[PDB]
RNA sequence: UCAAAGUUUGAG
RNA sequence: GGAAGGGCACCACCAGGAGUGGAGCCUGCGGCUUAAUUUGACUCAACACGGGAAACCUCACCCGGCCCGGACACGGACAGGAUUGACAGAUUGAUAGCUCUUUCUCGAUUCCGUGGGUGGUGGUGCAUGGCCGUUCUUAGUUGGUGGAGCGAUUUGUCUGGUU
RNA sequence: CCACUUUAAAUCCUUUAACGAGGAUCCAUUGGAGGGCAAGUCUGGUGCCAGCAGCCGCGGUAAUUCCAGCUCCAAUAGCGU
RNA sequence: GUCUCCGUAGUGUAGCGGUUAUCACGUUCGCCUAACACGCGAAAGGUCCUCGGUUCGAAACCGGGCGGAAACACCA
C-alpha cells in the first residue's frame, strides 16, 4: 500500500536560486599554499577557547 | 425515484469534495463506517476502549482533539438504535479552515447504496477511499448458483452481496429398478429435471429484468453436475437474459455459501467486462474517423460547439481531465467571458489583460472541465460515458485525440 | 477572507478643491461686492438652507 | 514493434493555395502538440511523424493528396541508408557490390533503387538517415560494403551508368556512331565490342 | 498453618 | 513484587459521628442545541477551580456598524492648494459627516510605496521566565578527604535500642 | 605552427624560428560537512512527505542529518559507486 | 402429495385456561477501576407467527392462513 505519487515532491517546489558569480578559486599547489598560510602564519593569536573554522554565531 | 437519486449522489460527491480538503493541524478526525449487518452496541465498545486508550496520547492537542470526535461519535450512535440499511458512514473531528478557525465537525448518514465496507481511523485527515469506490462501481452483476440440490439469485456491487430469492427441490432418483420402466422412469426424471430449468430460467427474468431490459450488465451463472449449462444454453432463458450470461463458474458447494465461492471464482471477468465495453464505444467512435462520415468530434472547442449547437448523440471524455473552465471578468467595464485552459495555460498566462480597454483582465475561479459535463450533459445531448487509458483504444483516444470528443447524432462541417 | 460579492467594500470620500475658490466681485475697481451671506456669531449656501462652514448654525427664509 | 512514416510530395503540396488544412484536422495539433507544421508561408508541410497518431485524417482532407502516411516495421529504424529530408523516401540497406560478379538489383520502382545506384555509383554519400565518410565506413564493417567504400576513396573507381531513358541519349549526343565511339575509347576494342 | 485478582496509545 | 522484616497516616482501617450517593432546588463540568451558546483545567494533583456570583462593561464568542491610536525614515506627494475634519435630507440601529447630494476647512496635516513598526484575552505552557501545584508531609538529601571496587558505583547515610 | 630531428615511410617526444595570459580569462573536479570521520548548532523551502543514512540515526512546522543558497573540509587530474 | 410437530422481549428458551408471561445471555444507566474487563446495584424491552371461533375469560383448547422441520415414496 501507499502511491508512488508524490515523489520529486520536495525537491520541485523548492525555491530554485542561481549559484553566484565569485571567482575562479587557485588550484593545484597555490591553492595549499593559501591553506597553510591561514592555518599557521597569518593569525596564530591568542587562544580563547578553542577554534572553529565555519563557525559562525 | 431517478433524479432524487441523482441530487443524493451529487449531495453525497460535494460531501466528499469538503471532506478530502478539510484538513486540521494538530488533531485527528474519526473516520468510520459501520456496515449493515453489525451490531452498534459493539461499534459503542470499540469506541469506548478507543476513547481510554487515546487517554494516555502523549501529544495534547491531538489527545484532547482525539478524545473529542470519540465523545462525540458516541453521542451520534446513541440516536440511532438499530444499524441503517446501507452502513452508516461517521466522520468526527476538528477540521482548521480559512480565517485561522478551529471547528469541530460530525457529519453521519446512511449512504443511499448498501455498502460492504467497514473502516475505523483516527488521522490527520478523513478518509473517503471507500465512499468514491462505491459512486464508482454502479456496475450491479446478477449472479444465478444452479444446484440438483437448488437454486439461489443475487445481485452483486463492488463489494456489496445481496441474495435475491431462492428455494431447493426434491428432484427424483438416478435409478429405476424394473428393465421396462427404467426407460418410462428415465423419460420421466428427464422431464421433472428440465422442468426446474424451466422454473429456473423464469425465475431469473421475472428478477432479474425490469421493463423489458435486463437491470444486470452480467449474468454469472454458477453451480456444479452440469446444470448451469443446462440453463445456460437453453431455448427457455431468455435471449435478452441469456446474451449477458457472463460466466459458467464450477463451483464447490452450493447454496449461500455457493454464492461467495462463485464471485470469487468470477472476480476476473467483472473487471475486464467494464474494459470490453469501453473499448467497443470507442471503437465505434474511432469507425466515424476511419470512414469519412462526419458524425465525430475532438478537442473541446470542436466538441463544445457541437454540444451546443443539434448536439451529440454519445459525448465521450477522459475520466479526469485537467482541462478546467474558468470564469475571466472585467474590472471597470463589467464584460466577461469563459475559458477552457490546459494545466500550463491556467497556473501562468499574460493573454488576460483586456487590451481594447486596457485593464487587467482577472480570472476568477474555475470549475473542473469533467465535472462541469457531469452537471449539465443532460441539458444537451446525453450519455456521457467515461473512459480509460488501460485498452489501446482507450489509450489512443487519450493520448492523440485528448481524451475528450463525441460521437455525433448527424454530420457536420467545422471551419477554423 | 472570502468576501462577499453584493457586500463587497464601501469606498469613502474624494474632495475636489475647485481651484481658487471666488466669493467676491470687483466693482468699480476700487470698491467690493461679497457674493455670500456671512457670520452673525462665510454661512455657505445650501439649495434652501443656509449652512456654516465652521460654528454650525442654521437658516432658511421659507 | 511497429512505427509510421510521413511523406511529404513536394511537387502536390503547395501550402500557400490549400491554406493549411493539416493544421485544422489533426487531434494531436488540436491537442496542443507539435504534430504538424506548416504556414501560409514556408514551402513543403513538415510533420513529426514522432509526434503523430497515424489517425489518417490529414491524408483524407489535404486537397492535393500530398500526405502519404505509412507503417514500417520497427526493424528497420536501425537499418537506414539513406533519407533525403525530413518526410522523405527511406532507403534501408544498400545492395552488397562484390567484384568479379554482375550483381542483380530486383523489384519494383519507386522504392529506392536509384538511391542504391547513386550511393554505390559514389557520387550519393548514404547520410545514414541523418541530414561524415568515417562514421559511415564504420557502420559497414564486417561486410563486403565498407572494403568497397574504402575502395573508392583511396583510388577513386570511375562509376559509369547505363541509364533508364535511352531517348534522352539522343537530345544531348551529336554525329556518327562510329565517331562518338572513337572519341570515347580506352581498352581499344571497338571492333569485338561491335 | 495459602479463596478470586485478566488486560493496558498505532498516534513519538 | 498477589517477596519477606521492621515502622507509620482518620486525604488508611478499626470504634463511632456527621454525612454525600436518594428528593427539590443552587451552582461547576460533559454532552446535546445554537448565529454564538468564547475558553482553560479530566485519578488522586480537573468538575462553588480560573479568586469565573457575565444584564451592559467585563468578552474572548456571534451578527452588525464606527474609528486609527499606520511611529519614524527614504522618497514620491510640494500651491492651477497635497487633500485632515463637515448642519441637510435620503440611508442607518444610531442625533455613526458611515455613505450619496451639497458645505466649506487645520493649513503642511496628507495619501502611495518600501523598509519597517505597533497592537492583539490570536496560536503555541511540548519553545521559555516567574508563580503556583504535585511528587511528598513524609525523613529524607549532599558533596570533601580517606577506605572498597577495571568500573557503573559504594562506604560515610549503620547490627541494635531510641525517637 | 615554419624548419630540422625522428622514422622503413611517418607520427610522438626532443631541438627550434614566428605568433601565443589580466584572469570576464587558457575557469578543476569529485565526494562530504550530527557521530564514527576532517568540516556550519548559518540562511531559505519541506513537515515522519519527499528524501537522506554502509552502522548509530535524521525527517511528525525553529531539521547542525532532507531539497536549495552561502561558507567550510578531504583527496585533486583526479574522486565517487 | 401424505401424516406429524413447532412458530413467545435483541438471542436462545420455560409457561397446568384467571400470570406484572419465567430463566439465562444481550441491551441501557449507575458505581467499583487510572482505564477497561470481571464484579456490584438498578432499569428498560415481548404484535405470545396470522386470522376466525369456543369460553364469563384463550399466549395455550378448536378451526383455517403464512412460515419451518423430520419420516414415507415400496412389488414388478
Ligand atoms: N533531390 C531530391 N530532393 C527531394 N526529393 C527527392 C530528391 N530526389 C528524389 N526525391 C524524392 O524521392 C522519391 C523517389 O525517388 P528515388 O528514390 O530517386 O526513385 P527510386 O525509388 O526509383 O530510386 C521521389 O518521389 C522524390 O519526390
Ligand atoms: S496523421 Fe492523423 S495524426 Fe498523424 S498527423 Fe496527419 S493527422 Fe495528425
Ligand atoms: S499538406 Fe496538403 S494541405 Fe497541408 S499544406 Fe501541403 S498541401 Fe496544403
Ligand atoms: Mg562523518
Amino acid at each position: 500500500h501507499g502511491s508512488l505519487a508524490r515523489v520529486g515532491k520536495v525537491r520541485g517546489q523548492t525555491l530554485k536560486v542561481a549559484k553566484q558569480e565569485k571567482k575562479k578559486k587557485r588550484t593545484g599547489r597555490a591553492k595549499r599554499r593559501m591553506q597553510y598560510n591561514r592555518r599557521f602564519v597569518n593569525v596564530v593569536p591568542t587562544f580563547g577557547k578553542k577554534k572553529g573554522p565555519n563557525a559562525n554565531s | 425515484s431517478a433524479a432524487d437519486r441523482n441530487v443524493e449522489i451529487w449531495k453525497i460527491k460535494k460531501l466528499i469534495k469538503s471532506l478530502e480538503a478539510a484538513r486540521g493541524n494538530g488533531t485527528s478526525m474519526i473516520s468510520l463506517i459501520i456496515p449493515p449487518k453489525d451490531q452498534i452496541s459493539r461499534v459503542a465498545k470499540m469506541l469506548a476502549d478507543e476513547f481510554g486508550t487515546a487517554s494516555n496520547i502523549k501529544s495534547r492537542v491531538n489527545r484532547l482533539s482525539v478524545l473529542g470526535a470519540i465523545t462525540s461519535v458516541q453521542q451520534r450512535l446513541k440516536l440511532y438504535n438499530k444499524v441503517p440499511p446501507n452502513g452508516l458512514v461517521v466522520y468526527c473531528g476538528t477540521i482548521v479552515t480559512e480565517e485561522g478557525k478551529e471547528k469541530k465537525v460530525n457529519i453521519d448518514f446512511e449512504p443511499f447504496k448498501p455498502i460492504n465496507t467497514s473502516l475505523y481511523l483516527c488521522d490527520n485527515k478523513f478518509h473517503t477511499e471507500a465512499l468514491t469506490a462505491l459512486l464508482s462501481d454502479d456496475s450491479k452483476f446478477g449472479f444465478i448458483v444452479i444446484d440438483g440440490s437448488g437454486a439461489l439469485f443475487g445481485t452483486l456491487q463492488g463489494n456489496t452481496r445481496e441474495v435475491l430469492h431462492k428455494f431447493t427441490v426434491d428432484l427424483p432418483k438416478k435409478h429405476g429398478r424394473a428393465a421396462q420402466s427404467a426407460l418410462r422412469f428415465a423419460r420421466l426424471r428427464m422431464e421433472k429435471r428440465h422442468n426446474y430449468v424451466r422454473k429456473v430460467a423464469e425465475t431469473a427474468v421475472q428478477l432479474f429484468i425490469s421493463g423489458d431490459k435486463v437491470n444486470v450488465a452480467g449474468l454469472v451463472l454458477a453451480g456444479s453436475a452440469d446444470f448451469k449449462t443446462e440453463l445456460s444454453q437453453s431455448d427457455m432463458f431468455d435471449q435478452r437474459l441469456q446474451s449477458k450470461v457472463l460466466k459458467l463458474v464450477d463451483i464447490s458447494y452450493g447454496g449461500e455459501n455457493g454464492f461467495n465461492q462463485a464471485i470469487e471464482l468470477s472476480t476476473e471477468v467483472l473487471s475486464n467486462v467494464k474494459f470490453i465495453q469501453e473499448k467497443k464505444l470507442i471503437g465505434r467512435y474511432f469507425d466515424e474517423i476511419s470512414q469519412d462520415t462526419g458524425k465525430y468530434c475532438f478537442g473541446v472547442e470542436d466538441t463544445l460547439k457541437a454540444l451546443e449547437m443539434g448536439a451529440v448523440e454519445i459525448l465521450i471524455v477522459y475520466e479526469n481531465l485537467d482541462i478546467m473552465r474558468y470564469v475571466l471578468h472585467c474590472q471597470g467595464t463589467e464584460e466577461e467571458k469563459i475559458l477552457y485552459l490546459t494545466p500550463e495555460q491556467e497556473k501562468d498566462k499574460s493573454h488576460f489583460t483586456d487590451k481594447e480597454t486596457g485593464q487587467e483582465h482577472e480570472l476568477i475561479e474555475s470549475m473542473p472541465l469533467l465535472e462541469w459535463f457531469a452537471n449539465n450533459y443532460k441539458k444537451f445531448g446525453a450519455t456521457l460515458e467515461i473512459v480509460t487509458d488501460k485498452s489501446q483504444e482507450g489509450s489512443q483516444f487519450v493520448k492523440g485525440f485528448g481524451g475528450i470528443g463525441g460521437i455525433l447524432r448527424y454530420r457536420v462541417d467545422f471551419q477554423g | 477572507k472570502s468576501y462577499t460579492t453584493p457586500k463587497k467594500n464601501k469606498h469613502k470620500r474624494k474632495k475636489v478643491k475647485l481651484a481658487v475658490l471666488k466669493y467676491y466681485k470687483v466693482d468699480e475697481n476700487g470698491k467690493i461686492s461679497r457674493l455670500r451671506r456671512e457670520c452673525p456669531s462665510f454661512m455657505a449656501s445650501h439649495f434652501d438652507r443656509h449652512y456654516c462652514g465652521k460654528c454650525c448654525l442654521t437658516y432658511c427664509f421659507n | 514493434k511497429l512505427t509510421r512514416i510521413a511523406i511529404v510530395n513536394h511537387d502536390k503540396c503547395k501550402p500557400k493555395k490549400c491554406r493549411q488544412e493539416c493544421k485544422k484536422s489533426c487531434p494531436v495539433v488540436r491537442m496542443g502538440k507539435l504534430c504538424i507544421e506548416v504556414t501560409p508561408q514556408s514551402k513543403i508541410a513538415w510533420i513529426s511523424e514522432t509526434l503523430c497518431i497515424g489517425c489518417g485524417i490529414c491524408i483524407k482532407k489535404c486537397p492535393f493528396g500530398a500526405l502519404s502516411i505509412v507503417n514500417l516495421p520497427s526493424n528497420l529504424e536501425k537499418e537506414t541508408t539513406h533519407r533525403y529530408c525530413a518526410n522523405a523516401f527511406k532507403l534501408h540497406r544498400l545492395p552488397i557490390p562484390r567484384p568479379g560478379e554482375v550483381l542483380g538489383l530486383v523489384g519494383t520502382n519507386g522504392i529506392g533503387k536509384s538511391t542504391a545506384l547513386k550511393i554505390l555509383a559514389g557520387k550519393q554519400k548514404p547520410n545514414l538517415g541523418k541530414y561524415d565518410w568515417q562514421e559511415i565506413l564504420t557502420y559497414f564493417r564486417g561486410s563486403e560494403l565498407q572494403n568497397y567504400f574504402t575502395k573508392i576513396l583511396e583510388d577513386d573507381l570511375k562509376a559509369i551508368i547505363k541509364p533508364q531513358y535511352v531517348d534522352q541519349i539522343p537530345k544531348a549526343a551529336k554525329g556518327t556512331v562510329g565517331s562518338i565511339l572513337d572519341r570515347k575509347d580506352e581498352t581499344k576494342t571497338q571492333a569485338i565490342v561491335c
